[PDB]
């Protein structure tokens, strides 16, 4: 899997692909 | 956050789906 | 066709700039 | 479902938020 | 299913890429 | 416009490049 | 809504939504 | 234009909506 | 529709994150 | 070939492993 | 066409879209 | 390689050709 900073967006595709039918929940702020 | 996790460090894979459901 | 996990890819893109710091949870389920 | 209702018809912008936490 | 609506976010990021300095004007009307 | 034309069939960068100002 | 620096495509892709039918316009070097 | 506005600088949605049509 | 190129457009974006430095190599023929 | 495969079912990340060199 | 540094996944949808049928190979630490 | 050349530094759409099969 690729080894860099995960920014924005890019960071929502990443969870998405790797979560994959799990599901994700991205909360920034928290 | 995963924002300061992921974003401004490097994550491992296994580290990114410490945010999966 | 992979109608429904292309347009998931879509949606949480659009997800991540609507909520914002708002953060949201993506569920393929339900 | 997000899925359900978004991928079947165009949502908006507006549609979309009540999907924020 | 959302076809258009999908097809049209690529649209405008190829066109992104394409036009450059030109910029671009994306009426999903007409 | 762009969507029927690009949205029905592949349209190549070449032919992108017909909707830049 | 998201409060960021939008740049390159994803400053077209948040037009592309935030337009919706209005549809928008590109011009960057204006 | 958009890019300094939106790119450089950050821009709120009302702002962004000044690029619609 | 255009189906084909568009989950082209998703996997080659997928591809770029799981193979990282591996690389890849995209045959849209084969 | 990977259109073939990965367009027709959806493919997870390690089913797309296969395709890195 | 854009004249901007493309990385990322962002380097990779413009090979996509550069080459075309002709497909194309991303080997970053070649 | 091609992110050294295009990501690192501006590659032209001629430069970017050099990647393709
Ligand atoms: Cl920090
Ligand atoms: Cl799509
Ligand atoms: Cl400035
Ligand atoms: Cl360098
Ligand atoms: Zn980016
Ligand atoms: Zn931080
Ligand atoms: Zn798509
Ligand atoms: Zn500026
Ligand atoms: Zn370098």
């Amino acid at each position: 899997f690729v080894n860099q900073h995960l920014c924005g967006s890019h960071l929502v595709e990443a969870l998405y692909l790797v979560c994959g039918e799990r599901g994700f929940f991205y909360t920034p702020k928290t | 956050g995963i924002v300061h996790q992921c974003c401004h460090s490097i994550c491992s894979l296994y580290q990114l789906e410490n945010y999966c459901n």
